[PDB]
């Protein structure tokens, strides 16, 4: 009966192209700004989620510089700081919000030094996080529809539906924490929709955060495109190499998709 | 009492029939339950009125006999089954089972307990090393239709339904096997997954709907047998594939 009280967990933030939320240089002033930088141990990269809503590293609470679009986020004195501009959520969709503004953490670019700031809500993959001590991608085969495997061929900007084999190497995706899937052995390709219609395609595109590249695999077995709401779908008229587009939720099997990890 | 059923029938039965059933399964539990990040939570004991407290699975195997088991709505656990005129309880079987399920046979009281340790001990080998599939579960019906290897067998029933309902990530192991008839072993990461559910359960439920990170991480095995920990419910599901949710919390 009622869910006991959980005391404070140091995790860290992965986010885009795979890089760590870290406080610049490490400096514990207050208002140093926070970036993006590769994950290590460095503690000002340890992040402290307290049950009052606020995470802080080195004792300074994570703060919006401002409340407003294209505010940047820095730590700061959480006594001193303002109670709004310290409270964050972390939902399971990858998306850290303020409750107060309803802006969203986002990375205007996966290049390390990059300044994190507070942005209108609009789903992009650059606002995308996983927050977890573990740092790596999850390897898996992308199951779905008939047994049949998700496969990136040709000159991986196609993703077909063919037969199972787990030793393939186009069938192997890496399930990035910035909430986007990407190629394996070509971590730079992102699976991509092409647009935010039913029955728009779905193709292969270079990483850089859009709206249409971020997916969230949803409990019901479904993979949504937060923006569109629209989820994954395998075209069944086709007889071989289906192709998969976006279509409005049924709940029909060729929607289900089973994301069994070869490594982890 | 007559409760409701689902069953499935080896005989010329496809992956996607398996599927099905597995779907029917689950509905059946889940019924009457506010769920959590869209997992359901099966119902606490204090609130399952006994007429709806055991759902019946019916398993055929390939030359036509049945045996049927009754499996706990609140835990997903398997208590009794029953095949020829007899039934069965495990040692631990509490009075309500008895009283209310397959009256008109002669039941049994066995000499052990539903414990997957216990069942493990009694059956003289350890999961890791029993086989698992099509074959390996028609040949562990006729085993209890006829009432021998009960044990050993039990297990073989347990990891193929009520475990492949809760994980979907056995629920595709199992599928698998079924469609290419072949046979395999529960990995590491798989049982794993079993011996964890309530731990799971546990993570889930305490951080609420919604909430990503868990205040404890889950220690999951991978293949190599390399110690695994996911702190957060994507990486949870992801890996696992979890269905379903044990009340453990109340958030
Ligand atoms: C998904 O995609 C990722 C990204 O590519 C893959 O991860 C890489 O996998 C490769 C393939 O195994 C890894 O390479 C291995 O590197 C071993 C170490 O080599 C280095 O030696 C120098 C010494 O000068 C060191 O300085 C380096 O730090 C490295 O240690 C290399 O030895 C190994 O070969 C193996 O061969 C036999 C075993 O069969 C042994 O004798 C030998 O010692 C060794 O074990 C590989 O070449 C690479 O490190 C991985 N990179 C990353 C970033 O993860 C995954 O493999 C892909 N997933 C799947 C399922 O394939
Ligand atoms: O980009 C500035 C860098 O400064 C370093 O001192 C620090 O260790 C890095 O994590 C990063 O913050």
């Amino acid at each position: 009966e009622t869910c006991a009280i959980p005391a404070p967990f140091t995790r860290r933030i992965v986010g885009r192209d795979g890089l760590c939320v870290d406080v610049r240089n490490g400096y514990d002033t207050d208002g140093t700004p926070i970036q993006l930088w590769p994950c290590g141990t460095q503690r000002n990269q340890q992040w402290t989620f307290y049950n009052d809503k606020t995470i802080r590293s080195m004792g300074k609470c994570m703060t919006a510089n401002g409340l407003n679009s294209g505010s940047y986020i820095m730590i700061t004195d959480c006594s001193t700081a303002a109670e709004d501009a310290t409270k964050w959520e972390v939902l399971i969709d990858g998306s850290i919000i303020n409750p107060s503004s309803g802006l969203v953490m986002t990375a205007p670019s996966g290049a390390s030094r990059t300044t994190l700031l507070l942005e209108n809500n609009i789903h992009a993959a650059s606002q995308g996080w996983t927050v977890s001590n573990d740092v790596q991608p999850i390897a898996t085969l992308i199951v779905g529809y008939n047994e049949m495997c998700l496969q990136a061929n040709g000159e991986n900007n196609n993703v077909w539906m063919e037969d199972c084999d787990v030793t393939s190497v186009q069938q192997q995706w890496a399930l990035f924490d910035d909430r986007t899937i990407r190629v394996n052995n070509s971590r730079g390709l992102c699976v991509t929709s092409n647009g935010y219609v039913s029955k728009d395609l779905i193709v292969i595109r270079k990483c850089q955060g859009l709206a249409t590249q971020r997916w969230f695999f949803n409990s019901d077995g479904s993979v949504v495109n937060l923006k569109s709401t629209r989820v994954m779908d395998v075209k069944e008229s086709d007889v071989s190499l289906q192709e998969v587009i976006i279509f409005p939720a049924t709940g029909n099997p060729n929607q289900q998709w089973r994301t069994q990890v070869p490594q982890i | 009492i007559d409760y409701p059923s689902v069953s499935f029938n080896l005989a010329g039965a496809k992956s996607t029939t398996y599927r099905d059933f597995l779907k029917n399964l689950r509905d059946r539990v889940a019924t009457g339950t506010y769920e959590v990040n869209g997992l359901p939570v099966l119902r606490r004991e204090s609130e399952v009125q006994v007429k709806n407290r055991f759902v019946l699975v019916r398993l055929t195997n390939y030359n036509g006999d049945t045996v049927t088991s009754a499996v706990d709505v609140t835990n997903l656990y398997l208590v009794a089954f029953s095949a020829n005129g007899n039934s069965y309880f495990f040692k631990d079987a509490t009075e309500l089972q008895k009283s209310n399920l397959f009256l008109g046979t002669t039941q049994h009281t066995l000499s052990f307990t539903g414990n997957y340790d216990n069942l493990e001990t009694a059956a003289g080998t350890r999961r890791e090393s029993i086989e698992l599939g099509p074959n390996p579960l028609d040949g562990a019906i006729t085993s209890l239709w006829y009432d021998g290897g009960v044990a050993r067998s039990l297990l073989v029933l347990i990891q193929m339904v009520p475990e492949a309902a809760r994980f979907r990530y056995i629920e595709q192991e199992v599928r698998r096997s079924l469609q290419q008839l072949t046979s395999f072993t529960p990995n590491a990461l798989m049982l794993s997954m079993e011996n964890n559910w309530s731990s799971m359960s546990l993570e889930v439920q305490l951080s609420g709907d919604n909430v990503s990170p868990f205040s404890g991480t889950v220690q999951l095995q991978n293949y190599d047998h390399t110690p695994r920990l996911v702190d957060n419910f994507e990486e949870l599901y992801k890996i696992t594939g979890i269905a379903i949710l044990l009340f453990r919390c109340v958030a």
